[PDB]
């Protein structure tokens, strides 16, 4: 009996593409999805296959360092017995010279480009040789696939649809940008594969990386860190209406999410672009105007199980391709379970912010993060609001209970200490108390500006920024900022007031503490001693006063107001004394009333009771 | 996209 000769193999692009939902990708080469049977037809030259005489065996390899242990290589015979969940081949039709075969991949097979080989054996003789190539993708249709999605219309939207909306604008003026993901355009699937093949984990361990491509968690994680360019390229580096041009040129803000979504839909992971809106003198705003806060922010959600985590975390996972991040279940964000991988705290901070006033302790609602979180409706041209998936309603026991799981008691006040006087330099303090068992690391803005009696803010006369302020558990701190006469004199108002403001930022949980306090730089005190009455005043300035003059009156003590000038200028710190004669009109209590006048220091007042 |  002569050995078999394959004339050709028919990859059945059409019936395969339609059944595997890869029609658009099956224009040239074969593309299929895991955990689902596909078809090949062998045409032999001469006699057909005879199960009794011929044993046929298949071999598939994927990647640059295949192995069986890693799941990136399989050998499997052509037989009637089909083992569920394994690589198998089985005859399903036999005609004149053709042999119809049905192949199955495991639902957890690594995705990627596969070389398919066939060894034809007639016991006493044999011959191996390559049939061709197919690409294996994730299968949201396969009940046993991690990325399974029980709903047909959701499968259409989150994998199959090539145009969507990305939401921009603002929480109150939501704008929907139409986008062309075009995950099934020419060359796109090949680029997604290349992208995978140049990610750092591939350069580090090609074999292991190709194996780990069985995981939608691994694959989504890798994609989040490849859209952006961190000196290693890297698709994007920080107008156009789709992902295709960007990706094609590559091979040679919302854009990151858009490209990520293109790639992940292409690889077969159901995915959606989501937008989060944030909204806003105030130290916070000042501080902003390296993670800041923007009017909106875009990331993606992918759908998968999470066997790598504890049970119950399957479903939507957040991934942020914004300048590796994720995947992290969306329910873990909503639940304040930030210990959950990957990168919980980072996503939590995109949708939470805890802002507290110490204006002396109240809730400051001048910053509001996490509003109208949005994504396109399934199979309709309208916006779905998914804020609820990230956040329990404000003020609920679930919202509060969740805040605790996340946060696992810190307070701030402005302190002065000793007395402050018009003309002197002196410290002000941000006094921070930490009666928790937690250790913190915060940013601190401490700054002062003059303010009128009416509340109008003059120019800055002191600033201290601290990028990393360490707060030990059960401890406190007095952080000094030194206010200089040299720096406030020129910019002082009729008010005589300085406004101290502090901002403490705890970046991880995204907490903010504001303390604010106005301080009054008091005028010198006029000393009035009765011997005749003597009145003196100490120059409080480091400068000399020119044209000093007193004025004294007090009915029951003088029938004449006595305005005496001071000839010489009074030097810094140098006191100035005058005296005038008094002839007590009547008997009881009288009040002497004094005014001091000067070029720099004007309108200072005093009095003394007598008898 | 704009800083708050």
């Amino acid at each position: 009996a002569e050995e078999l000769v394959l004339e050709r193999c028919d990859l059945e692009l059409e019936t395969n593409g339609r059944d595997h939902h890869t029609a658009d990708l099956c224009r040239e080469k074969l593309v299929v999805r895991r955990g689902q049977p596909f078809w090949l037809t062998l045409h032999f030259e001469g006699r057909n296959y005879e199960a009794s005489v011929d044993s046929l065996t298949f071999s598939v390899v994927t990647g640059p360092a295949p192995s069986q242990e890693a799941g990136t290589k399989a050998r499997f015979p052509l037989r009637d017995a089909v083992e569920e969940g394994d690589w198998t081949a089985t005859v399903v039709d036999q005609q004149d010279c053709t042999l119809s075969l049905q192949l199955t991949t495991p639902a957890n097979a690594p995705i990627g480009l596969y070389r398919l080989s066939l060894e034809a054996s007639t016991g006493y003789q044999g011959s191996s040789f390559v049939l061709g190539h197919f690409i294996l993708l994730f299968n949201a249709w396969c009940p046993a696939d991690a990325v399974y999605l029980d709903s047909e219309e959701e499968r259409q939207e989150y994998v199959l649809t090539q145009q969507g909306f990305i939401y921009q604008g603002s929480a109150k003026f939501i704008k929907n940008i139409p986008w062309n993901f075009g995950q099934f355009e020419d060359g796109i699937l090949d680029i997604c594969l290349i992208l995978l093949d140049v990610n750092p984990k591939f350069l580090k361990n090609a074999g292991r990386d190709c194996s780990r491509r069985s995981s939608p968690v691994y694959v989504g994680r890798v994609v989040s860190g490849m859209v952006n360019c961190n000196d290693d390229q890297g698709v994007l580096l920080g107008s156009w209406i789709g992902s295709v041009d960007i990706l094609r040129r590559w091979k040679n803000c919302w854009v990151f999410a858009a490209v990520a979504c293109t790639v992940l839909r292409c690889l077969g992971i159901p995915t959606r672009v989501v937008t989060n809106y944030n909204s806003a003198s105030n130290l916070l705003i000042e501080y902003f105007r390296s993670e800041m806060i923007w009017n909106f922010h875009c990331w993606v959600e992918s759908w998968m199980t999470r066997p790598d985590l504890q049970p119950g975390y399957e479903g939507w996972q957040a991934l942020d391709p914004t300048p590796c991040c994720g995947p992290v279940p969306v329910r873990a964000i909503k639940e304040g379970d930030l210990s959950t991988k990957y990168d919980a705290p980072f996503v939590f901070a995109e949708v939470n912010a805890d802002v507290v006033d110490w204006i002396q302790k109240s809730i400051n609602r001048s910053l509001i993060v996490g509003l109208k979180i949005s994504t396109k409706s399934v199979g309709r041209d309208e916006r779905e609001d998914i804020t609820h998936t990230y956040k329990y309603p404000e003020g609920s026991s679930e919202e509060r209970e969740a805040f605790t799981r996340a946060n696992h008691g810190m307070a701030m006040r402005i302190r002065v200490g000793q007395s402050m006087n018009m003309g002197s330099d002196f410290d002000v303090f941000a006094h921070i108390t930490n009666n928790t068992a937690e250790e913190y690391v915060c940013r601190l803005l401490l700054c002062a500006r003059t303010v009128s009696y009416n509340g109008i803010l003059g120019p800055e006369c002191g600033t201290k920024y601290l990028l990393n302020l360490n707060l030990e558990p059960f401890s406190e701190k007095s952080v000094p900022l030194c206010i200089l006469y040299e720096k406030y004199r020129d910019c002082l108002t009729e008010s005589n007031l300085i406004k101290v403001r502090a901002l403490l930022v705890e970046p991880v949980i995204n907490s903010y503490l504001l303390a604010e306090r106005d301080l009054y730089l008091e005028n010198p005190e006029i000393k009035i001693r009765i011997l005749v009455a003597e009145v003196s005043l100490q120059n409080p300035l480091p400068v000399a006063l020119e044209g000093c003059t007193f004025t004294v009156e007090g009915a029951g003590l003088t029938e004449e107001q006595k305005t005496v000038e001071i000839p010489d200028p009074v030097e810094a710190g140098e006191e100035v004394k005058v005296r005038m004669d008094l002839l007590p009109l009547h008997m009881g209590l009288h009040k002497l009333v004094v005014n001091f006048e000067s070029d720099k220091l004007k309108a200072v007042k005093g009095f003394r009771n007598v008898i | 996209a704009q800083p708050l």
